[PDB]
């Protein structure tokens, strides 16, 4: 199995904690986030996930940052994914069962690393087990958003907002 | 300040309680889902409609796991929910991220905790700044 | 396998709860509160009674928010009590500590997660060996 | 005021995380937990930071291992001391401000930094209001344990477990 | 200016800490190394950052393993590439003007995080100074190796040998 | 134990004080470069072939900085040149890789460290094992 | 053997990792240098290492800073001391075996981690080999300062330096 | 710039090098060992005393280690000696500390470091503020 990861510049440590797990328990690691803990952007990542997850090229993803909120959120925000915002074994292992979430979100900054391995660990080992109720739930669930083709595998689709940036805009 | 309330079967008891705690605090607050919504779908995106369409900037959404209502709700365009379940996110969601709303899970948080996350929430403004290019990416996106 | 339980009137409903899905599998319940308890210091000292005079080595003190239970009857000599909110601690207090009873708090953990950290805690064993020499010396103090 | 700290070598690095903030906070610190991550046993440090409190070398202490289980429990089981394992905010203000806990334990391996961060400012910034119930809550719990002249003070009493550990009696 | 860079597992932290200076310091960055510290082989990054190098996708390349040696040997390894291994400022400025190396090797295990960003920066700030003497020095090792168009822009090169590992020939 | 060693102009005096040291202590030295090389690629290449077709591991080539030892010799195929100018390398080279050959640049590294990092590498032995699969990979490059 | 060791907060991660591995080699370790990397001053912590060695507290004692030199050099500054500032292995050993050095100084900036345990290693592991010329020369050594009783075990030796700088005297 | 030099037997050659690149590059150079010292301690003792009593700030000790040199002449009050071997600390000893004087070993550096090191030393000025409290406390021990 094929798992995508990412991560904005403040988990980088805990994402290389799990990228280890990960192929240390066979797994095969996408590894997107960034690599190292310069100044970054969570989107950026979390959408390279999503797609990668959306278009086959990976099983499931998982993806974090500080809360994890926002890199999920952006993972959510995509065509063909179920992102679960999960800090949590419980909640996470609902995700997978009920609700077949494809990429799974979590808080670095906010879960101590014993414990975010035992989500992913939980979420990974969950099987979604489909049923009238749920199946309409996630039917629901993935018509909620209007597909954008601009979006859509489309690499430059934030380079407007990188150049903003670069050009000092959003300054604090 | 205005707060906008709504909650599925399973967490529509924890929503009366916070509904009648917010009003005894002088929060003014729009209960979405009187009786309990269909389901988490339904409330999570009832809430967010409200809240898009108001002048409001703050909004709790009650279930059984807090990631559906958050998963559903953030499939909206220019929506942001965070699932909460601790002290620390309850307010950098807030600081950080547009946090339009946050997701309480009742099969999760205990209700103590669920008010200490609340008041956080609600006691927390966005900071701006450098964080708005990754509110500006997220809108962008579906 | 035996499991010990106990409660003060913020642990009694949540105990009751677990109580009837121990039951359901297969576990023999004694229930040393079947009224709640004056307090936590009560409770959790009359759980700490029967596991170490029983043959039991697990039991589970329900109250509002378990530091109490576990502050309490952690003095006890002998007695190793761990408040548990989260799913990996529920497993690894078995494993490396004595965790002859573990402490949930029902105003921080929802239902739901209770039952899972439950699971795990009487799921797993204590593991020995190395762990032996800080349980050693936990049971030679006060 | 004066802040006793202590930790297993599982948490070492968090441990330095939270004295370098306290430090920053105005505390003084008096760091009695191991030093490095060389394999110890935590109620060692749980009853020096214990001891530190309870003699009155410190306001209060904060002790951690991977769980917070076992060098928590360690510090309870002394003199004078409340200790109050918590892995959250909103039961470590309640230790604070209705059992007047003295120590606080968290579980470096499980909560995230920032979070830890979060845990120790509330449980700092909490104060203990008195009531006629919590007064008597506390006054029962200062009174369970059976006070233990040997253990007091003396730093050599985990000394034969020691010798029996360097003597491989405790190998896996 | 793009600089490449690359590392085996031993010294991805020290990777990341070059990473943030060079991005600080104005340079885009390709990070081709190992991304997180999973058991990994330095000939499979040292390749990639040669190529970027060669190819033109990057001006310059870095690549570190726990000494070094190994890293650079096989960027060295590869066509249009001049690989320096420097663990100091002074070979390193040497190996810039007179050599006009293209990839900068050292030994994150061996030389410390400051001295390494001496030496980058050292390295980066130099300028390759041609004279008749140099220019025939660099005319004969650009001579030396005979170009295998099997390995050019081939980055299965080593898939028989991953097969291998993956099977346990490599066992300890 | 069999040691070839070669050096340009800028290495030679420290290769003549070196030649003496091995004969020393027992050592066989093939000696390249009687006289000095006309440049680093000269030398590194003459000590290169003599290795690769002799039944000694071990080589010692010296010039200024070394680095231009290295770089020259690795173009070679199945040839696995380091520069050292630390203990540390000095034996850790011979035992995770082929390290055929050390490069010591005389402007870089005194004499007296010179030879605990000679003796280090020619005390050690390559270890095998794991580190075979990237010694596989450098002598499939160019 | 006693090994007492002392750090300033720049270093504190690689003084951690010394110690360590001097007590997987079977050494007993008295960690005086700073515990956390909170900005302190090196002389303290030179100080109280010299002096562990100097009364017999300590056989021989291991500092280290940035680059080594402020903390190496404030050991030195005390009766009883010959500390010797070596960021190699070859240095090192002939000041154990021909100055007989008592304090190891390293730069833990500047020399990377497996280095710097070989440094200590050889330094532990070589012998004094006394010799008229040598001990001629540690005795010339042993007599260049003149004894100051009021520095000599005194704790609240730089207390006047300390006040100040809770003052603020030492601005930037 | 004025810069004081000195070295015993071992480190006299190097030093003869150094003083005519000096002297090359406008430097104004005080050699208080036109002859080799007995030993590393009355060359050191020599470039202290010279240094302490006088206008200059900079100073070079050369002698076989590095070590010697510093060992015995930061046993001199007031004085501050930083052995370098690499050109990291050649600049920031300066910046940093008092860096009344570098002390090369001439069995360790090679001579093209050595004045890589020597130029960063003589071109680094110290940055004082914070840095004063750490001299303050040198300079106050025998
Ligand atoms: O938690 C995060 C987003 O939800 C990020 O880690 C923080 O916002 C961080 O400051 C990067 O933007
Ligand atoms: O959490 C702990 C004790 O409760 C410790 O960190 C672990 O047992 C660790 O393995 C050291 O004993
Ligand atoms: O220095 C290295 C190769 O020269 C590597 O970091 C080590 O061999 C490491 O064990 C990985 O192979
Ligand atoms: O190397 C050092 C002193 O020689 C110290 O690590 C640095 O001066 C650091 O800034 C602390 O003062």
């Amino acid at each position: 199995m094929i798992i995508a990861i990412g991560n904005d510049h403040i988990v980088t440590m805990q994402k290389i904690e799990i990228s280890n797990m990960l192929k240390d328990m066979g797994y095969t690691v996408i590894d997107e986030g960034t690599y190292d803990t310069h100044r970054t952007h969570y989107p950026i990542y979390g959408k390279k996930v999503a797609e990668d997850v959306a278009d086959g090229r990976a099983d499931l993803g998982i993806v974090m940052c500080g809360t994890g909120i926002g890199i999920s959120t952006a993972a959510d925000k995509n065509e063909g994914i179920r992102a679960a915002m999960c800090d949590d074994v419980t909640s996470a292992v609902y995700a997978r069962e009920q609700l077949n979430a494809n990429v799974l979100g979590i808080g670095g900054a906010v879960v101590g690393v014993h414990l975010i391995q035992d989500i992913v660990k939980a979420y990974l080992d969950a099987t979604y087990k489909e049923t009238p109720e749920n199946k309409k739930l996630i039917d629901k669930i993935d018509n909620i958003a209007k597909p954008n083709p601009d979006q859509k595998d489309n690499p430059h689709f934030f380079d407007a907002e990188l150049e903003k940036w670069a050009e000092g805009v959003y300054h604090d | 300040m205005d707060v906008i309330i709504g909650a599925d079967k399973d967490g529509f008891a924890m929503k009366e309680q916070v509904k009648k705690y917010l009003e005894e605090h002088q929060y003014r607050v729009a209960d979405v889902t009187p009786e309990p919504a269909e389901d988490f779908v339904e409330s999570s995106l009832a809430v967010t409609k409200k809240l898009l369409n108001s002048d409001a900037h703050k909004a709790i959404m009650f279930d059984r796991y807090g990631v559906g209502s958050a998963m559903a709700s953030n499939k909206v365009k220019g929506m942001v929910t965070a699932v909460v379940e601790e002290e620390n996110t309850a307010h950098m969601t807030a600081e950080h991220n547009g946090a339009k709303a946050i997701a309480i899970g009742t099969g999760i948080t205990g209700y103590d905790r669920a008010l200490v996350i609340i008041q956080r929430y609600l006691d927390t403004e966005y900071a701006g700044g450098r964080h708005q290019i990754r509110l500006d990416m997220l809108e962008k996106m579906i």
